């Protein structure tokens, strides 16, 4: 097996900058036998080039390929919004094909504080015998955040998950949902229910509470 | 011009048998290879085995145990078998086509040129389940400066996918939904919020559309403040 490690793994850049890709194969290859592929979250990997430079048609100029060896590079010489995308190398030289895992290609946009939302849970679901608190983490770069459940200051873990939605067309934030999961024993065995939020722009971590029995 | 069409069951049992195939339009098989390529979800891409017309099949050695690929050239169609499943096989599944023509063996492969879509097979012993929709209602606790945010929690479902709308899509701006995370009960929760004016709420409806498919279900959910 032809391992291929991309490289970076993530890369925050802005339209109008260059941006440079490497794919690293565990042996040495011919060019003639590499490809690169674009995927937008959601749909079917695209072909941009093959045999190392070749561009697939549709394909403009400022995409770029090359490397021989171990060592193959793409180049998007300027960037434009329509590239910003997950992208993928692939070597068909040796059975069997491999990819690499990939290298996102994120918006560099301003630093975005979330705006921080929470919901206890709702009486239909109490009479489920369960009770889930989400919190709302809206509009916020860049993606790196932290979410905290406390309840009555105790600390919680194993008992939350998170979801990131995709970077957003018009504004390029992220925003992330968090759900907080207890039975309703549990749940009503306490008062204090509280979302902490870490973020690169805020000055101090946001706290959103409340109390059973609001 | 070639394009493809899928089909083929998505939702099995563990130990089941996946039988997936796809018709090609637009374009003849012949002269061509022809293979199936997967993803799992937020994970990259893997190659499964090619066919072409004849007949010739180049299987992954990491699979060639459990995996089989057919060819009918009279309906233009190709067709992969998988056995032995497991939840690990739960992944979206695409036909492509190489990108050069290749005849029955030439030992270095082309590039894939056209893909299709891809279709999610879902492996898992859980069964279809119907989810429960519970509003996420707008409070002091969910407003920021004329901005109040509401949303709806769909809870314990599988499998998927599920669609949410607002309004029944009249309502698009500031609205969020979330991936799904997998619990571990083997079912799915995701959530879809929005922000509307603090002083819409009173007077304007906001109702939460929820269509799952697979169990036949679809629930409309109206989201009152506190």
């Amino acid at each position: 097996e032809i391992v291929l490690t991309q490289s970076p793994v993530s890369l925050s850049l802005s339209p109008g900058e260059r941006a440079t890709l490497s794919c690293r194969a565990s042996q040495s290859i011919s060019s003639t036998y590499l490809a690169w592929y674009q995927q937008i979250p959601g749909q079917a990997p695209r072909l941009l080039i093959y045999g190392a430079s070749s561009r697939a048609a549709g394909i403009p100029d400022r995409f770029s390929g090359g490397g021989s060896g171990t060592d193959f590079t793409l180049t998007i010489s300027r960037l434009e919004p329509e590239d910003f995308a997950v992208y993928y190398c692939q070597q068909y030289g040796s059975s069997p094909r491999s990819f690499g895992q990939g290298t996102k290609l994120e918006i560099k946009r301003t630093v975005a504080a979330p705006s921080v939302f929470i919901f206890p849970p709702s009486d239909e679901q109490l009479k489920s015998g369960t009770a889930s608190v989400v919190c709302l983490l809206n509009n916020f770069y860049p993606r790196e955040a932290k979410v905290q459940w406390k309840v009555d200051n105790a600390l919680q873990s194993g008992n939350s998950q998170e979801s990131v939605t995709e970077q957003d067309s018009k504004d390029s934030t992220y925003s992330l949902s968090s759900t907080l999961t207890l039975s309703k024993a549990d749940y009503e065995k306490h008062k204090v229910y509280a979302c902490e939020v870490t973020h690169q722009g805020l000055s101090s971590p946001v706290t959103k509470s409340f109390n059973r029995g609001e | 011009q070639v394009q493809f069409q899928q089909w083929g069951a998505g939702l099995l049992k563990p130990s089941e048998t996946l039988s997936l195939t796809c018709g090609v339009y637009g374009g003849s098989l012949s002269g061509y290879y022809w293979s199936w390529i997967r993803q799992t979800p937020g994970k990259g891409l893997e190659w499964i085995g090619e066919i072409n017309h004849t007949g010739t099949t180049n299987y992954n050695p990491s699979l060639k145990s459990r995996v089989t690929m057919s060819v009918d050239t009279s309906k233009n169609q190709f067709s992969l078998k998988m056995s032995s499943l497991t939840a690990a096989d739960t992944a979206l599944y695409y036909c492509a086509r190489e990108g050069a023509p290749r005849w029955a063996l030439k030992r270095p492969s082309n590039w894939f040129d056209p893909w299709g879509q891809g279709t999610l097979v879902t492996v898992s012993s859980a069964s279809t389940k119907g989810p429960s929709v519970f509003p996420l209602a707008p409070s002091s606790k969910s407003t920021s400066g004329g901005t109040a945010a509401l949303g709806c929690l769909v809870k314990d479902y599988f499998p998927e996918p599920v669609t949410v709308s607002w309004n029944s899509g009249a309502l698009t701006s500031g609205v969020h939904t979330f991936p799904a995370v997998l619990q571990s009960s083997g079912l799915y929760s995701l959530s879809s919020v929005v922000t509307v004016p603090s002083s819409s709420l009173g007077t304007q409806t906001y109702i939460c559309n929820v269509n799952h498919k697979p169990s036949n279900t679809k629930v409309d959910k109206k989201v009152e403040p506190k």
